């Protein structure tokens, strides 16, 4: 074309060779990186400065979380209960044999790595300790009576404490209308609804391999039928924080609910 | 040509007029509203809503409407789809439509300003006439003259109409402005000239009467007239592009096909990896937009606005922005030589006495070399010449300098009257003192003006004879003559003597004009006795030569060196005019357009006494073309002669023909600059690449159809000119570079994004803080690097191989510095990551779990469980810290594109004062943005820590080394594969 094929064959060995040369400056500046972060703990956790919340059964509607169903038809409920079946298999006692008894109630610290491979203690969670919601001896969650039960598990952080006063607890209210009507009653699983403080700090994946999330199960006994109600749960901490416009789902979980008769 | 060659009688049935009587009135009334009024017709179809519109127009202007409209459109493609985050495509739409308003503003701006400050010089005058109807003579207005009225014509009058002279005595007029004629010209009933110009019997409209009466009948009225006719020749002339727009527009071609390839290639891309046919045409537009800079046109019109300043500063108005760097890349120089190389006014320029041929100083400031003014004889030659003189000095005028001072009288008077009072001090004066007791003017009989004047002294009262006249008929007057400041009696040799130094004198073109004088005894006439004019009481012969005054229309004070400096820059000078040739050969000689030592045909053949078949046309360098022979010639030949002879010089050309030449060159392929000040020059000036009209000299048409106009008259600021168009081509390919290197940085994130799906690098505000906003000042920064090597010695460029940008630069600015600055930015985007909870090889297809809202316990490289606002907070961390990483890049990038050959040692890394403020600027711009409270809200970004501004450090210092090691290379080997290829 505009030039012969000695100068282009010249020109593109030169522009190879330049991006060889800056691959290899960058993989170089990569490994150096990957070299000097710690493989245990994060170095410079920033956007996490308080743990979010999240809900089992997750069925986000429209925009955000929108449960609803149709006590008559056993079929609304029915995805319902698996998923909450699905999610309660992990915290079973086949998939806890790697964890341990945990009976310590306090804040679980572990300066070295006393478990098999070069790990640490995970405190066991089961499914069991939920009681009344655990699936058994109802399928069905509670959502057959209209009394459906919800599960609330606080995000995970490497080292962080949620506070030594006492151990978090989860509160759950009506958000729209409080003031209206009774307030809503929910009982809790296991008692008072406490995130024992043995499960703290999460020391990693690395660390803690088979760690596992402590769950509180909220059964609501008064909820209104066929009235939309908005449900408000959050975390009762000294070190936790739910007053974050951006960030909804921070400190606490919001959804709708709306059991139709 | 009918109207002059025809005689009384035949006119008089032809037009229906009396010769004496005059038009009949109700004949005139219908005539009046059958032909129209006399006012030329003025085009005012120039609303000003259409020069805004044109002021949006253009290349890059084109380039971004088209890019907003894809916005529009990819816009409504994913609406169509009903997707989300889609703001983005109106941001950038607006974004790209306020740069252009803003920018046509600013233009708009600069041209109305530079109109109304042109617009200063327009006077408008009624032009009254006077004319004979009914046998009663009275005074109508300038339009109301219809054709065959018989009108009147006295000194100082505007000539409102075409008129053939009827009946004239001792009439003069100026010509210089429709034609090019310096010398006022008689206008006489007798005819012999085809040419209405050349022809004696026939007046024209923009003209003046110098002195004289006469009368008349109108033969053309309107737009008929000989000035009508040029102003409609330049109304049919058609304004083409300049240069720097056809720079502009190769630049955007080159802009879009290379995205048009890029889009191509990843929409297959995006075919191979899986992706809906929608959203690979969306990918497309997405990077056409990309490859499209919005912040550049800004930066340009900046550059150009103060260029345009800089210009302003001298003297130099340009009525438009791109007319700017017309003069750099300018290859030939058509020159007027009447009013734009010259004064236009007649002054003495050479004095023959006792055997000698003394210069005067002609610049109109007195700054030139002085003549030996230490005799006797240059004394008495002083005296004939003041006491002859009687043209006399507009009153209220003392601080005034004398060549511009207003004088009353002839042109030859008004010259011989300034050259005395340069000489002397108080000549005004002097002339009071002596008694003018006998007084004989100019007559048709004696050819000669006479005076006798009283001495000052008490004691000699002698009686001084002073005669000034025409050589040829002085010297038969003349018996003795003053020769090193005594009488002497005339021989053979004398006359011979005075005969060459005639002929020299007046093969200058310069017209020569005898002075003489004698003493009367008081024996002869006696003191108390008066002497009598019409008795010629005078012995009228056996006079004393004193010696001979020739004047000339000079060059201006700054025209020689300016020309000569324009030869230097390899700029060829033509000089064309409507003038005679020999003071077209004169004038070209005094001002360097014709070198010494190079003649002509004509003076080879003079030189060896051969006739002009037998002489070699090779041997001539100069070479003086006729208009006539312009007319017999045909462009095939018109071209050889052109490529023929350097030095060239046209005289005798019509507005017609001087269009002519101008598109001859043209169409060679050479970048034309026209430089005028007359009516007969504004048809060259609009077809020429720029026109340059002379401010003060200027006529409305050489204004209007200019470009630049010299409101100093300065010929010298053309050179000034020239250099910063030069300059200003340099820094603006410089700044071009600095602006397209930070575009494949931006771009880079987003093909990694869409290909590899990690969460995406950079956000699109970032991006438009980063065009709009970081980056425009630094560019405009880089307008103020001096020259590397020196302008005035180069060559002017080649406009089909030497363009704005070329393959090499886009090349470069693209592929090596945007290449670096992308895995800089990537790089510091890793760290950031790994640093907060996310390795490398998790972000590699994390895209599609970071952007789920259903997803708020996504889990990082340790197992922590993330928040869809906390990810995207992470997100915002990213974007200020991939931001931050082009930031520090272009630092280097702008130090690096400060000089394209020479080494930032051998220049200074400090002496663009203005480019270390804009990198303050933009630092402290960047660290507000980054740590302001509020930020990550509004404007997507956060407040990062300091290991992360260090991260693309070593790239910015990799660039500043890469690029120094290039330009040390290009130096060392100037012919080599290194500097064909890796040079810009
Ligand atoms: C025209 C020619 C264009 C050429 C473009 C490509 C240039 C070269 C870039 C990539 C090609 C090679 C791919 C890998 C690059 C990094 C190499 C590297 O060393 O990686 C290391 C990591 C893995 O970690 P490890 O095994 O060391 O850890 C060991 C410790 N343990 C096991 C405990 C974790 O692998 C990784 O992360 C891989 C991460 C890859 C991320 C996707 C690519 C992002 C790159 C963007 C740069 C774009 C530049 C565009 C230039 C301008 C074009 C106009
Ligand atoms: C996140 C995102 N989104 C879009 N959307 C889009 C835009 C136009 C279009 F025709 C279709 C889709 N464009 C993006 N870039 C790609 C990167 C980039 C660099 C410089 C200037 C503009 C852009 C826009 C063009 C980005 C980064
Ligand atoms: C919910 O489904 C049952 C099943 O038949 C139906 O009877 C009942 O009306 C539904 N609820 C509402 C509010 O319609
Ligand atoms: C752990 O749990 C029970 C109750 O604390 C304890 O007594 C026993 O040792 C363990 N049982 C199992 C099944 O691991
Ligand atoms: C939970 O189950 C127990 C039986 O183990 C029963 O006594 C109790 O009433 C149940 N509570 C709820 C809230 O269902
Ligand atoms: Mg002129
Ligand atoms: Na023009």
């Amino acid at each position: 074309l505009g030039r012969t094929l000695s100068r282009w064959v010249w020109i593109s060995l030169y522009y190879v060779a330049f991006y060889v040369v800056m691959s290899g400056i960058f993989a170089l500046c990569i490994y150096v990186l990957m070299r000097t972060i710690d493989p245990y703990t994060p170095d410079y956790q920033d956007q996490l400065k308080s743990p979010g919340v999240t809900l089992r059964p997750d069925v986000y509607g429209e925009k955000g979380l929108d449960i609803s169903y149709n006590v008559s038809d056993s079929t609304t409920w029915a995805g319902l209960a698996h998923t909450l079946h699905r999610f309660l298999a992990g915290y079973s006692p086949a998939a806890q044999e790697g964890s341990i008894n945990c009976t310590s109630e306090k804040y679980f610290f572990q300066e070295s790595f006393l478990a098999p491979n070069h790990t640490k203690f995970s405190c066991k969670f089961t499914a069991d300790m939920l009681q009344n919601c655990s699936g058994r001896p109802d399928p069905t969650f509670g959502f057959a009576e209209g009394k459906p039960c919800f599960i609330i598990k606080m995000n995970r952080i490497v080292k962080f404490l949620p506070g030594n006063s006492t151990a978090p607890r989860v509160d759950c209210a009506f958000l729209d209308q409080p003031r209206d009507g009774p307030p809503l009653q929910v009982e809790y699983f296991p008692a008072n609804g406490t995130y024992s403080l043995h499960y703290f700090p999460y020391y990693g994946k690395k660390a803690q391999p088979h760690y596992s999330n402590p769950l509180v199960a909220a059964k609501l006994l008064n909820v209104p039928r066929n009235r939309d109600v908005v449900i408000v749960c959050k975390i009762l901490a000294e070190h936790v924080s739910f007053d974050n416009p951006h960030d909804p789902y921070e400190g606490k979980v919001e959804f709708k609910l709306k059991i139709q008769k | 040509i009918n109207d002059h060659q025809l005689s009384v009688a035949e006119l008089e049935q032809k037009y229906q007029t009396s010769a004496t009587k005059g038009l009949s009135a109700s004949l005139a009334a219908e005539l009046l509203l059958r032909d129209g009024p006399n006012a030329l017709r003025p085009p005012r179809g120039t609303p000003e809503y259409v020069k805004f519109a044109r002021q949006l127009a253009g290349g890059l202007q084109c380039l971004m409407w088209v890019a907003a409209a894809i916005c529009l459109i990819a816009f409504a493609i994913q609406a169509s789809e009903g997707d989300l985050t889609t703001d983005d495509n109106l941001y950038l739409a607006l974004a790209l439509i306020a740069v252009v308003v803003v920018t046509g503003c600013f233009g708009y701006y600069q041209e109305f300003k530079s109109t109304n400050i042109i617009a200063s010089f327009k006077n408008l005058v009624p032009q009254q006439a006077t004319v004979i109807r009914d046998g009663d003579k009275f005074q109508i207005n300038a339009d109301q003259l219809v054709v065959g009225d018989l009108v009147e014509m006295k000194g100082g009058d505007r000539v409102p109409a075409d008129i053939r002279i009827l009946q004239a005595q001792g009439c003069k007029v100026d010509n210089s402005s429709l034609t090019g004629e310096s010398e006022p010209q008689t206008r006489s009933p007798e005819c012999t000239h085809e040419s209405p110009l050349e022809t004696r019997n026939i007046a024209f409209f923009s003209t003046m009467c110098l002195e004289g009466t006469a009368q008349g009948l109108v033969v053309n009225t309107g737009d008929r007239t000989i000035i009508g006719r040029i102003a409609s020749l330049a109304s049919g002339v058609e304004n083409e592009k300049t240069p720097i727009a056809i720079e502009i527009e190769h630049f955007v071609d080159i802009i879009a096909g290379l995205a048009i390839l890029f889009g191509a290639t990843f929409f297959i891309v995006a075919m191979c990896i899986g992706y809906t046919f929608l959203r690979a045409m969306v990918f497309f537009m997405a990077i056409v937009v990309a490859y499209v800079p919005e912040g550049l046109l800004a930066t340009v019109t900046v550059c150009l606005s103060l260029t345009a300043k800089r210009l302003a500063s001298k003297n130099c108005v340009v009525k438009n922005l791109e007319a700017v760097e017309t003069l750099g890349s300018t290859s030939v120089i058509c020159s007027d030589k009447t009013g734009t190389l010259t004064q236009n006014r007649m002054t003495v320029s050479h004095l023959w006495f006792d055997n000698h041929i003394h210069s005067a100083d002609t610049t109109e400031d007195q700054s030139g070399q002085t003549f030996d003014q230490s005799s006797e004889t240059w004394r008495a030659l002083c005296r004939v010449l003041t006491l002859c003189n009687r043209a006399a000095f507009k009153s209220g005028q003392d601080a005034v300098p004398v060549p511009k001072r207003i004088v009353i009288g002839d042109a030859s008077e008004t010259a011989l009257l300034k050259f005395s009072e340069l000489t002397l001090g108080n000549a005004m004066g002097y002339r009071e003192r002596f008694p003018k007791v006998c007084e004989i003017p100019f007559n048709s009989t004696n050819k000669f003006q006479l005076s006798i004047h009283t001495l000052e002294d008490p004691r000699d009262p002698r009686h001084v004879l002073v005669m000034k006249g025409a050589p040829e008929r002085v010297l038969e007057r003349c018996s003795s003559i003053l020769i090193k400041g005594q009488e002497l009696p005339l021989d053979e040799q004398w006359r011979e003597a005075f005969q060459t130094a005639y002929l020299s004198l007046g093969g200058l073109g310069e017209r020569v004009l005898g002075f003489c004088q004698l003493y009367l005894s008081e024996k002869d006439y006696p003191p108390g006795y008066a002497f009598d004019v019409e008795a010629m009481n005078f012995p009228t012969s056996g006079l004393c030569f004193a010696g001979l005054v020739s004047m000339i229309d000079p060059p201006r004070a700054t025209v020689p060196d300016a020309v000569l400096k324009c030869r230097t820059a390899g700029i060829r000078v033509i000089m064309v005019t409507g003038d005679h040739p020999i003071t077209a050969k004169a004038i070209a000689a005094s001002v360097g357009i014709i070198s010494e030592g190079s003649e002509t045909v004509e003076d080879i053949a003079a030189r060896l006494r051969v006739p002009v078949d037998q002489v070699n046309r090779k041997d001539a360098r100069a070479c003086v073309i006729n208009g006539m022979q312009l007319k017999d010639m045909d462009p095939s030949e018109l071209v050889e002669a052109l490529r023929t002879h350097p030095e060239m010089v046209f005289a005798r050309t019509s507005p017609q023909q001087k269009l002519v030449i101008v598109e001859s060159c043209q169409r060679l392929g050479a970048i034309v600059a026209v430089t005028g000040d007359g009516v007969n020059d504004s048809p060259a000036l609009k077809k020429a690449d720029i026109g340059v009209a002379m401010g003060i000299a200027g006529s409305d048409a050489a204004k209007n159809a200019a470009d630049m106009i010299l409101l100093d008259d300065n010929f010298a600021s053309i050179v000034t000119g020239v250099e910063q168009g030069r300059l200003i081509f340099d820094n603006l390919k410089k700044s071009i570079a600095y602006t397209l290197t930070k575009n494949i940085p931006e771009l880079t994130p987003y093909l990694i994004y869409i290909t590899v799906s990690v969460p995406l690098p950079l956000g699109c505000i970032t991006i438009l803080f980063i065009e709009l906003c970081t980056d425009i000042f630094p560019s405009v920064s880089l307008a103020y690097e001096k020259a590397e090597s020196d302008i005035m010695h180069l060559r002017p460029r080649n406009p089909k191989r030497d363009r704005l940008v070329n393959e090499p630069l886009a090349a470069y600015s693209y592929f090596q510095i945007g290449a670096i600055q992308s895995f800089a930015g990537f790089t510091d985007y890793f760290t950031a990551m790994a640093q907060e909870g996310w390795f490398p090889l998790l972000c590699v297809g994390l895209r599609p779990q970071w952007e789920n809202h259903h997803l708020q316990d996504l889990q990082d490289s340790y197992g922590q469980e993330w928040t869809f606002g906390q990810r995207l907070y992470q997100q915002y961390t990213c974007y200020t810290v991939f931001f931050i990483s082009i930031e520090m890049c272009q630092i280097a990038d702008v130090l690096i594109r400060k000089t394209r050959r020479l080494s930032a040692f051998q220049q200074g890394f400090f002496r663009n004062r203005i480019l270390v403020i804009a990198i303050v600027f933009q630092v402290c711009i960047g660290c507000f943005l980054c740590y302001c409270p509020g930020m990550p809200n509004i404007f997507n970004f956060m407040p990062i820590r300091f290991q992360w501004w260090l991260v693309p450090m070593p790239f910015s210092l990799l660039i500043f080394v890469y690029d120094e090691i290039r330009k040390l290379g290009v130096r060392c080997c100037p012919g080599s594969w290194w500097d064909q290829e890796l040079y810009y």
